[PDB]
């Protein structure tokens, strides 16, 4: 008549995350249906269909002056927590987790006086030297050049390209899976104005969209604040 | 038969009566060998206040051949799941503890650390702190008391977390842009994770880890190692067995 | 969501969860 | 309503090989493809598709003069623990487990001067006698002659043959399971040179295969280290 | 999501005959074949396709002498623990359980000079008087008389005739169910030879097969030794 | 054989019992 | 390998294990 | 009612409860 | 009689109790 069982040793503990339920101590609570627009599933998706101003410097865009030329115009260490991609939507999201597998994106929206032109040059180099530091030494990586003038911003799609399928959400310590390099900006000419009176200065957004192929895999707790 | 040796490729001979097979092979395979709860480690939890030193579960390691050490470093990618079950040897008089909740927190490659405090449980005055970290969410927390229980153990799966298509075992090259005397062979986390214990005991019992390793699979073979020293030419090395003489 | 065990409708759904519309 | 159970005595235990697995606390966690080509299910697999060189004196080897003639050339108790069968594959596999019953292969690889014939004779001694000690003692066992010269090398298959359907995968004081009797080989006509001034010795590798009929069974943890 | 479930009060407890077995701690284990003829399932079997001679004085057979007549020759209480059926094999069977219900048979093999011959009588005594003692009492009964001379031997069933479906396989004080009767063989022509010198005596083996509608129910540990 | 709770069969008959041939 | 007893789909093999592709 | 778990009728309706005509 | 849960045959009526004829 009664059945035999054995329980395991684990047993009568805890489990933070298991798969499947609890007591339904109230039910047949019928809920009232809801109207509210603008919803999601998922969290990928958010930030796929949204940019965020990277924090160039304190502010969310570089400069270009008539006086610039060699220098490098932006530069970071493309992993999700290197500066610049700090308070992006894109990267304070990947947080909760510890991988991401995504080639991002970056769009240029020049503001300058609409009686500047600018031209321009970006710049990917994959992780190697210890950071070129002229367009002509960064040149010889993948580059893509764009003249503002009736374009009025540009887009840089920064890929994916290491050994592992996932790389770290978190940096650290040099590592062959941390860093996926630096991203680059240079002045392949530098700017021009009307008259460098009314126009000294030209600027440019820095926006941070999740690329085509990016994703974050598993969820992982905050560690301490710091 | 006539060989021509020296390309490789072994050679065979076959004899009358060749003798039929049973068993099928079927204790030798690989993923079935491998997927029994090994003792394997064994450490120290943790107080819940203070630092922790972040456990990692790295069982590619070997040296005290428990017959699961070799086996491990027999091919050189590896690639299975893990299972762990934490036990508890209460090392001095098994009833000072009157409770112990023990905090096994595990974590996935990559999962960050720095676990000072932040809980505090208040009730009455005294109030007991709990690890930052260590407290429930993301990555699956199990508590389990040391008092009464009939088996001071836990339990559960862990998908492979590594972001390495496969696991290598010994790493020719090194892990880190730094050729340093240690990146060598260690290659960032060719790992299982890690485990934070913190519980109000930390000291009065250790614990025994364990491993599960279902689905695994193995590639490219090595080298099986000896494990027993060279006895005396011509013959026998005789260790004591079920059968022996008397 | 996380609920991949074949028991978790032994309390049927009505009684489990709520219900919208 | 509640169901009627009762926990066999034996319950809330460990069992370190419970057919069945844990609690799932992490899940859907998809895993990225593998590409790495020389992959095994199984372990007696690689045995038999690979030989391994038998340690005898502390070479894998032995010796062929034009001074020989009667003496043993290379002999060893058939036994997985037996010195010569210690450093290889196939016997270095067996201690994970308890039981093998398998006839072995054994290929010899004459390495003397391209101007050297050395003929020869192998043997196997089943169990009975104390070690046959000249080939006119062993010859009248089962052997096989082999000459040198064009061939390049040899192989003997050790059978298996015995009342037991498995037997010791370790070794221990004389019992009618762990011996399966000797091999050896001998000099059915002391070796040959050009001159005996260029060459002295001729030497021959003992490579060992696992046989085709082999097979390790039990699981069994590893004793001491001894 | 979690059942619910009750244990009963007993639970926890040990069952030594638990209709299921236990945790399957090693696996797989595939076992070789027996080639081994002469195997049994069950035990009744081999009582009833064999026999084993009973205990009389201290042999397994009585005496025919020229000088008998009225005198009883053989007589032992019908029961599974009389003297008699002491020492056979389905006697000692037996202890392994409580009950049995089955008529037996005995087979009187003469082994008296061949030129002996003794002529004779079988009788079943149902549980009644207190033992006939003499074959004038005890022919009013069920017997059979037999003559050897050519014969070389004889058989007879000893039945099942009692008011119990089951009897007792252990004797004890005088119980409807214990006792079954006696069993007796008289002299009804005492023993003839060539001459009174050369055969004094002929012998008669009383062998005990289980008879055809015998069986024996219901195991029980044994007491103690006694 | 003394076994007939239908529950026996929880572990399959491999790592149950053992096999001939 | 090791796991023939009928309850060990009781967590779907999603949450059990893993996949590859 | 308050009775939705699919093993309330392990005891069969007779036993759990009553009957009316 | 007294044996209305569906769980009484998890022994099959041979082990259960007796048999007649």
């Amino acid at each position: 008549a009664p059945i035999r069982v054995v329980s395991v040793p684990e047993s009568d503990s805890f489990m933070s995350s298991v798969p499947d339920n609890s007591t339904p101590l109230y039910p047949k609570v019928v809920v009232p249906p809801r109207q509210v627009p603008g919803r999601f599933t998922n969290f990928i998706d958010v930030a796929k269909q949204t940019y965020s101003f990277c924090s160039i410097s304190g502010k969310p865009y570089f400069e270009v002056t008539n006086t610039s030329g060699d220098e490098p115009l932006f530069q970071m260490d493309v992993s999700l927590s290197a500066a610049e991609l700090h308070g992006t939507y894109v990267a304070s999201l990947s947080s909760f987790f510890a991988q991401y597998r995504g080639s991002l994106n970056f769009n240029f929206i020049f503001t300058g006086a609409a009686a500047t032109k600018a031209k321009f040059l970006v710049a990917f180099v994959p992780p190697h030297s210890a950071a070129p530091k002229t367009r002509d030494e960064a040149m010889a990586c993948i580059h893509a050049v764009w003249d503002v003038g009736l374009n009025s911003a540009f887009s840089f799609n920064v890929p994916y390209s290491s050994p592992a399928d996932f790389m770290a959400v978190y940096s650290a310590e040099a590592t062959v899976v941390n860093v996926s390099g630096w991203l680059q900006v240079y002045a392949l000419t530098a700017l021009t104005s009307t008259d460098i009176a009314v126009n000294s200065k030209g600027r440019v957004l820095v926006a941070v969209s999740a690329g085509p192929d990016f994703s974050l895999r598993h969820p992982v707790d905050l560690p301490d604040k710091q | 038969v006539t060989n021509v040796g020296e390309d490789g490729e072994p050679g065979e001979t076959e004899p009358r009566h060749a003798l039929s097979p049973v068993d099928m092979h079927v204790h030798t395979d690989v993923s079935f060998l491998l997927d029994r709860f090994f003792d394997v480690e064994t450490l120290e939890l943790s107080n819940l206040t203070g630092s922790p030193a972040t456990h990692v579960l790295d069982p590619f390691g070997s040296t005290a051949q428990l017959a699961w050490a070799r086996l491990l470093n027999t091919c050189t990618y590896f690639f299975s799941d893990l299972e762990l079950s934490i036990q508890f040897k209460f090392t001095t008089t098994p009833s000072s503890v009157g409770e112990g909740f023990v905090w096994v927190k595990w974590f996935p490659v990559g999962a960050p650390t720095k676990t000072t405090d932040a809980w505090q449980l208040e009730g009455g005055g005294n109030s007991v702190r709990i690890q930052q970290l260590a407290v429930a969410g993301m990555s699956p927390t199990v508590v389990f008391k040391i008092a009464g229980s009939r088996s001071q153990a836990c339990g559960f799966s862990v998908p492979y977390t590594s972001m390495w298509r496969v696991v290598p075992v010994f790493y020719n090259g090194w892990g880190a842009p730094t050729k340093e005397k240690a990146t060598y062979n260690w290659l960032p986390g060719a790992h299982f994770g890690s485990i934070l214990l913190t519980s109000d005991a930390h000291d009065k019992g250790g614990c025994y880890l364990r491993y599960r390793f279902p689905r695994a699979n193995m590639y490219c073979p090595r080298p099986i190692p000896p494990a027993f020293t060279r006895p005396a030419d011509k013959t026998r090395h005789k260790f004591p067995t079920n059968i022996n003489k008397q | 969501g996380n609920s991949g065990s074949i028991v978790q409708n032994f309390y049927m759904q009505q009684y489990q969860n709520s219900i919208d519309a």
